[PDB]
């Protein structure tokens, strides 16, 4: 077991590239609460780590900002945040910052950085917006995180405007409102029918929101379209083995009837 | 135990043969395999392979995948060994790092195909290859250790042929001065903006990238007298001291 | 002016707390002199019957030479109860806790009633002293045996300071009443009465013994037996005056025991004689003056540090031996009288004694040199070297404090067999001034070594080993078969430190030829016999001289001392010195005309390629470019006298056959912009220069070769030329643009890619820019430090046999070898190859890394590095390795004036290689202090130490390459290597791959391929280390501590993979070693795992 300082440096000499060992040496000073000495040891570590390993340099920067979020204060948090955004990727620094700021329970910086970073990297992605929407629904801002759709559609180009209503309908079916979520999903089914993923995952999210009468109407209302054999096997098995998991006789009839017409 | 032949994250264990060392009687060079993707023109339908043989170049990969093609009816469209870094001499590009243009994974040689069905046929063929090597070690699928490694690394004291590098750097200078004069003429010809804004430029500067990087790298007479609020502060001085 | 006294107080707390081992032993010696008090008288009884009285006893009487026959012993053989005094070391408080043992001083001066006015002749008063001792030890032994404390004591007859004239009674204790956990040898000594006779017999010009060759040694010895009590009266009165004496003299005795100067004797052939109470005596003599006008040298206004500095200044700037010496009288000024007595001298007129006549002329000479040397390294205000000046015992090794050693083995047989076993004198006039056989041979051998060498060495020291001042109770004498004789020495250490500028000068010069052959030419022809004669010179002088046939393996200093031994002191004794020849064939001997007869201090090969380079220089300046040459500058290892082949023409097989020359054109602002384009323009200039070279002077030939010693530039070639005088030069073009190109590449690189491009720029600076001032400075200084090229060449062959050159760079090895030269303190500069090499290995075994930088200034003796640049170097070292915790990737720190960064040559080497070097140095100094120097010792010092660390390959190319590298293989015939010598250039230049080796750069390629799994090494001086045929090479590899076992499989593991579990992988070690041999399929022959 690592106890002494020569033992720790022996671990780091015989093991250069394992973040297990690196955050063992960091968490020793974190547990001894000499965390400013851990700050100067961190300034050792970021410049003594090998520079090829992108995931491990992510580990050491995530661990440094973990120190500055767990015990530091905002005027140095923005400093190491600016240095992290300069040295490595600003966007993943933003995402780990948002997760760690809501872990350390500071809305007074978390909501503002949600706004600024969804402004920043939300014109080329969607996750920096939908993490904000899921966070606002989780902290009871349902209509505020439903009003984010106009912000997403004017932030992004045309290419994933299907995907923004896709993801906000995902979180609305997760813990928002089911019929208002179907009022979001109507733009999906009005825009694109020929994308066969949206229908299947929309009825699967209907299953996981579990309004069983509209489940028994939605599966029965897809099938009147041009359904090919793979799509038929998919929707067919996701209804029949779910009923395995008043209607079962009629869909047993439709297991044979819609082979004909 | 050899029947363990596939790892967690889709890695396909690929063993081969080794030649005869005069004192060695075994012979397990191990490779990995995947099928990864991206929409750009260098990662679609592509494969990693790790733990490369020394000087893995185009021609024995040609003959090896041709052996698999003629062996077990896989189709393959091989063209080039993408991002072959085995020694580690091409990570940071100095020329692109300080140039006007010609601008812009350790021992993982990447290789992409033309047909995704061909690369899937070689994927199924390679998984069966991995498990047949696992089953028997004597009726192998094979890349025999053919050596252009000698042809590029026992002859390296060669005088580089004089007429060849003559015409080579002749062509290099003949394109370099062309794009250089083009860049400088484009700089100090005339730059108006979308609106009316003529750009200030040097007398003998050469690149918009140059003036861009120098504008990136470039990122008193008050008086202690003379005013009546200053005679207010100095009378406060001359009564406090 | 601050912290050296903190170091002084550190020495005080190192030395002090003496009470626990002065109180109990002062109680024990109190009981002892109580026993001496109750020892009663023993009246006059005749000598011829106390012979029989002591005959059958265990106390056979010791004697001074010779035994007193009763034909004249008509002296008063009395015994009375003498005067006790408890003086000296344990009364003036100068006790270091040495594990060897501090001394003690208990005085028993003789009573007034057992001598006469003329007792002071023919040493029968010393025979009285010896029989006085014999009865005192008999009486004391029966008293201590009835007092039953013999279970841990043992008494022994010793000599007072190695003098047979004065024997003493030493007590050694061993395992309630016992004292054995520290210092030993509590001795008692009897002495003579205080004031007896008027000082004519006390003068050093007395001899009353029969037919006047005076006896200054003996009238000093009896006067020091008597009158060392006024001196401690003087010591006590200055002790009552002031207080700095005790710390000043513990410092003085400390430094003198580090230098090996204890106060026994150098007349008997041992380094010493000067000691701590002599140091006291000169400090208190310089108290009341010191000047010629008795100007006060020493005040107690300043403490021990400036007391010590003034003492060493006075001893270094005031001669005692040959011109001037100190005078003082205890009863009273002190001045500096003008002449010298050809011996260490200082006169004390109140005693008429010569206190510095315990050591000899060469010992005083080397001590005045040590005064000057420690004065030089003490007066400087630049750095602090208190551990360099005190805390390293330089007396531990012989060839480390000295430069080379001879061992004369003289089998004389017997004292009667002298007359046909040795050619020295045998006379009343030599036995009246010399105590015994070793004394007259010592003084004769130091005078004939002095006259034989003269202006050929710095200093000589003679020291007979096998000597001991130890002889038992039952025995009358040292009764010891000392290897072919029965005299108290085994064989003669002849230790030499040399002026290195005249070692291999093959003619020493006597006086010229007058017609009347005067006495100097006479004694020259007598001393040199049949060999020396008078010769003409190119000046036309007719002068007396002798030819010294210089050999390679033999320095002619050994031949001249061989003749000066076997002509005068003996005619069949022999000389042992085998170390020099033992490594001189470990030096590589080039194929040169009469190269065996050439010296090692000859540089004719380097001058030959310098002449070839200069004609190339003229023919490259006298032509026309489109852009002229600003300057070419060779930077080659041959141009700085370092390369392992002493460079013979046509010698392709050495990988550094191709020397490198930088050349730069003038500052044309027309250059291409990006780095590949500018280095391609440099290739274009090299294309033009070799095109005109083959156009005009086709007797030179040339080709191009890619270089990859700088990373990430793919298009950098060098121009190699073959000069018809027979040499090969690389040419690399430098511009004014590459430096700012690398700096702006650094500036605009991505921020996680900074330090690798910084490493690329550091390699560029080391290869192009600072390398020029590097080779300039040390090539300029090698002509002032003449043994530099042999010590670096032997160091580099040692380092390639122990397999480090594949990581370390040759300029770094060069800097580690210049470190003992440009700072040799406390030692000398090395006047020989062995002294240089073991000074190197002793230093680097001493040297640490964590708190230890290495600052050196490559300056001339007697532009330097001042305080500000010193502090800047130490400060960037300080912040460098507090950023770097323990040396994880930066091990050494070599900083000069030409590189205050220090990280230029130390970069790149792995921690196992650096720790292996330091461990090998500590193993070598361990072997040196344990086993001693020997032929098998040196062979074990050049053993491979292959260690079987995981990996051994045995490699032999299809040809042998030592006749082709030009190092001849000690053959009986030179045409055997001449017809295989490659004195022709190969026409198609592609064949140099098979006329040379691929092993070094293939190990380079494999190392950079397996940079994080195993580090590899290969013997890059192929049959220089690989035996005699010139074919044997190895490949070895140390595996990382990360890959001790199977590891969790990832994508960033980046190694040689073997899933032994679904989650765990390990090396296919046999497959990768097989692929190594598959790459070297024609190169490999044998392979051994583990």
């Amino acid at each position: 077991a690592p106890e002494s300082v020569a033992d720790f440096e022996r671990l780091l000499i015989g093991n250069p590239n394992s973040s297990v060992v690196w955050m063992n040496y960091m968490a020793f000073q974190l547990q001894l609460s000499e965390i400013e000495k851990a700050r100067e040891l961190a300034e050792r570590a970021l410049k003594t780590i090998n520079f090829r390993e992108e995931a491990e340099k992510l580990n050491i920067w995530i661990a440094m900002l973990n120190l500055e979020n767990t015990f530091g204060t905002e005027e140095t948090l923005e400093e190491v945040f600016s240095r992290a955004c300069q040295y490595m990727d600003s966007y993943t620094i933003h995402t780990k910052l948002l997760g760690i700021y809501e872990i350390s329970e500071k809305f007074d910086k978390a909501a503002e950085l949600f706004k600024a970073t969804a402004k920043k990297f939300g014109g080329e992605k969607v996750s920096i917006w939908v993490s904000w929407g899921d966070f606002l629904i989780s902290h009871n801002e349902e209509q505020e995180a439903r009003t984010i759709l106009g912000n997403a559609l004017k932030a992004l180009p045309k290419r994933n405007h299907i995907e923004v209503v896709r993801k906000f309908a995902q979180l609305e079916f997760a813990k928002g409102d089911p019929e208002r979520g179907r009022s979001l999903f109507e733009g999906l089914v009005a825009d694109a029918p020929k994308r066969i993923d949206l229908w299947n995952v929309y009825v699967d999210q209907e299953v996981k929101a579990k309004d069983k009468k509209k489940v028994e109407d939605l599966f029965e209302r897809i099938i009147t379209k041009k359904i090919t054999r793979k799509q038929a096997k998919f929707f067919f098995n996701k209804w029949l083995q779910f009923e395995e998991s008043k209607t079962i006789e009629y869909v047993k009839a439709k297991a044979t009837e819609y082979v004909a017409s | 135990i050899e029947d363990i032949s596939a790892m967690k994250n889709g890695f396909i264990v690929v063993p081969f043969k080794l030649p005869d060392h005069k004192a060695l009687p075994a012979s397990l060079h191990f490779m990995f395999a995947k099928r990864h993707q991206s929409s750009n023109s260098n990662e679609s339908d592509c494969l990693f392979l790790v733990n490369l043989p020394l000087l893995s170049n185009i021609e024995h990969m040609k003959k090896f995948v041709g052996q698999l093609c003629g062996k077990y009816d896989t189709v393959s469209h091989v063209e080039e060994l993408l991002y072959n870094d085995e020694f580690g001499l091409h990570e940071v590009d100095l020329s692109a790092l300080t140039s006007d243009l010609m601008s812009s994974p350790r021992n993982t040689a990447l290789l992409k195909f033309v047909d995704a069905a061909s690369i899937n046929n070689c994927w199924n063929a390679l998984k069966k290859y991995s498990n047949l090597h696992a089953k028997h070690p004597n009726e192998l699928f094979e890349w025999t250790y053919t050596t252009p490694s000698f042809t590029t690394f026992v002859n390296f004291y060669k005088p580089l042929d004089i007429d060849y590098l003559k015409e080579d750097i002749h062509t290099h200078m003949a394109i370099f001065e062309q794009r250089e004069a083009q860049a400088q003429e484009d700089v100090q010809s005339s730059i108006v903006d979308e609106d009316g804004f003529t750009l200030v430029v040097g007398k003998n500067t050469k690149s918009l990238n140059s003036i861009r990087k120098k504008i990136l790298n470039k990122n008193k007479k008050a008086k202690k007298d003379f005013y009546r609020f200053q005679v207010r502060e100095r009378k406060k001085q001359e009564i406090n001291q | 002016s601050n912290i050296f006294k903190l170091q002084i107080d550190e020495l005080l707390e190192q030395v002090k707390l003496k009470q626990k081992h002065v109180l109990k032993v002062e109680k024990f010696l109190h009981k002892l002199y109580d026993i001496l008090q109750e020892i009663p008288d023993w009246e006059e009884k005749s000598l011829a019957e106390v012979d029989s009285f002591f005959k059958n006893k265990i106390v056979s009487v010791p004697f001074v030479d010779p035994k007193p026959i009763p034909q004249n012993t008509n002296y008063k053989f009395n015994y009375k109860k003498p005067d006790i005094s408890l003086i000296g070391s344990f009364a003036l408080k100068a006790g270091i806790y040495q594990p060897n043992g501090s001394s003690i001083d208990t005085l028993l001066t003789m009573p007034k009633e057992l001598f006469e006015k003329k007792d002071f002749l023919n040493f029968r008063c010393l025979h009285k002293r010896s029989v006085y001792l014999a009865y005192l030890t008999h009486h004391l032994l029966i008293l201590l045996k009835k007092d039953k404390l013999d279970s841990f004591l043992q008494l022994e007859y010793s000599y007072f300071d190695n003098d047979p004239l004065l024997p003493i009674l030493r007590i050694s204790c061993s395992k309630d009443y016992n004292f054995y956990k520290t210092r030993f040898s509590i001795n008692l000594l009897i002495g003579f009465p205080y004031k007896v006779f008027e000082p004519k017999k006390l003068l050093p010009n007395r001899n009353c013994i029969r037919i006047l060759p005076a006896t200054p040694l003996y009238n000093f010895s009896v006067l020091s037996s008597s009158t060392h009590e006024n001196y401690l009266k003087y010591l006590y009165k200055t002790k009552k005056q002031t207080e700095s004496f005790v710390e000043a003299t513990v410092l003085g005795r400390l430094w003198l025991q580090q230098r090996g100067f204890s106060s026994n004797m150098s007349h008997s052939g041992s380094l010493g004689g000067f000691g701590t109470f002599e140091f006291t005596i000169l400090m208190a003599a310089l108290l009341n003056g010191g000047g010629i006008n008795s100007n006060k040298i020493l005040l107690h206004g300043f403490s021990s540090y400036q007391l010590f500095k003034g003492v060493i200044k006075y001893l270094a700037t005031m001669d005692l031996c040959h011109d001037g010496h100190l005078q003082f009288h205890s009863n009273p000024a002190s001045k500096y009288i003008d002449e010298g007595f050809q011996t260490p001298t200082l006169f004390d007129k109140s005693t008429k004694v010569n206190i510095l006549t315990k050591m000899t002329v060469s010992s005083y000479q080397i001590l005045k040199e040590y005064a000057g040397e420690t004065l030089r390294m003490l007066n400087n205000v630049v750095q602090d070297q208190f551990s360099n000046i005190f805390l390293t015992n330089i007396s531990r090794f012989d060839n480390l404090k000295y430069d080379l050693c001879y061992d004369v083995q003289l089998p004389l047989g017997k004292y009667n067999n002298l007359e046909t076993s040795l050619a020295a004198t045998f006379g009343s006039m030599e036995r009246v001034k010399f105590i015994t056989l070793e004394n007259f041979l010592a003084h004769k051998i130091t005078n004939v070594a002095r006259y034989a060498l003269g202006d050929r060495i710095k200093y000589i020291q003679i020291e007979m080993v096998g000597q001991k001042s130890d002889f038992p109770i039952t025995k009358r004498k040292v009764y010891s078969n000392t290897g072919g004789n029965h005299f108290n020495f085994d064989f003669v250490r002849v230790k030499l430190i040399v002026n290195p500028s005249e070692c291999d000068k093959l003619v020493t010069k006597g006086p010229a030829h007058s017609e009347t052959m005067s006495t100097e030419a006479a004694v020259f022809k007598n001393f040199w016999g049949i060999k020396s004669s008078l010769r003409r010179f190119k000046d036309g002088s007719i002068t007396h001289c002798c030819v010294w046939s210089t050999s390679s393996s033999e320095p002619i200093i050994s031949s001249i001392v061989n003749f000066a031994l076997q002509k005068h002191v003996s005619k069949k004794a022999q000389i042992s010195n085998e170390t020099i020849k033992k490594f001189h064939n470990f030096l590589p001997l080039p194929n040169l005309p009469s190269s065996a007869k050439t010296s090692v201090l000859n540089l004719s090969s380097f001058f030959n390629l310098k002449k070839s380079f200069d004609d190339l220089y003229k023919i490259i300046f006298q032509m026309k470019l489109p852009l002229s040459v600003k300057s070419i500058l060779p930077v080659g290892s041959a141009f700085r006298y370092t390369s392992l082949c002493q460079p013979v023409p046509f010698a392709y097989s050495d990988p550094d056959f191709f020397q490198d020359v930088i050349l730069e054109f003038e500052t044309s602002p027309k250059w291409p912009d990006e780095i590949t384009s500018l280095e391609k323009a440099k290739t274009a200039f090299l294309l033009k220069i070799q095109e005109e070279l083959s156009a005009n002077s086709s007797t030179y030939r040339s080709f191009f070769s890619r270089d990859e010693s700088i990373p990430y530039n793919l298009e950098i070639v060098t121009l190699n030329i073959l000069t018809p005088e027979g040499y090969g030069f690389k040419f690399r073009v430098l511009t004014e643009r590459d430096e700012i190109l690398y700096l702006r590449a650094i500036a605009n690189a991505r921020n996680e890619l900074k330090p690798e491009l910084e490493a690329t720029f550091l390699k560029f600076t080391a290869k192009y820019l600072a390398s020029v001032r590097h080779t300039r400075t040390l090539e300029n200084i090698s002509h002032s430090y003449q043994f530099y090229s042999p010590v670096v060449r032997l160091f580099k062959r040692w380092l390639d046999t122990h397999l480090l050159l594949g990581h370390i760079t040759d300029e770094l090895a060069e800097l580690i070898a210049i470190k003992p030269f440009v700072d040799p303190a406390p030692y000398f500069i090395p006047g020989s190859l062995e002294n240089g090499f073991l000074k190197v290995l002793k230093f680097i075994s001493q040297w640490n890394w964590k708190d230890d930088p290495l600052i050196l200034d490559l300056v001339k003796p007697e532009e330097r590095l001042t305080l500000a640049q010193y502090k800047g170097i130490q400060m960037n070292f300080t912040n460098l390795r507090n950023s770097d915790p323990n040396g994880t990737h930066l091990q050494f720190f070599v900083a000069s004036k030409n590189d205050p960064s220090g990280i230029l040559y130390s970069s790149g080497i792995p921690l196992p290689i650096a720790t292996r070097l330091t461990a090998l140095a500590k193993v070598a100094v361990n072997l040196l202090q344990t086993h001693g120097l020997n032929q098998q010792t040196i062979n074990l010092l050049f053993t491979p130490g292959l260690k079987d660390y995981d990996f051994v390959v045995d490699l032999r190319t299809p040809i042998g390459l030592k006749s082709s590298c030009g190092i001849l293989s000690a053959t009986e015939f030179k045409n055997i290597t001449n017809d295989q010598a490659p004195s022709n250039f190969p026409e198609n230049l592609n064949d140099l791959s098979e006329k040379m080796d691929p092993t070094y750069q293939l190990v380079k390629y494999l190392n950079l391929k397996y940079k994080n799994s195993l580090i590899l090494s290969s013997r890059k001086y192929i049959g220089v280390n690989g035996g005699e045929k010139g074919d044997k090479n190895v490949i070895t590899g140390l595996i990382k501590p990360l890959f001790k076992g199977a590891h969790k499989f990832r994508v960033n593991l980046d190694c040689n993979v073997k899933p032994v579990d679904d989650e765990n992988v390990i090396l296919n070690k046999e497959a990768i070693f097989h692929e190594i041999a598959a790459f070297g399929n024609d190169m490999v022959i044998n392979f051994e795992t583990d």
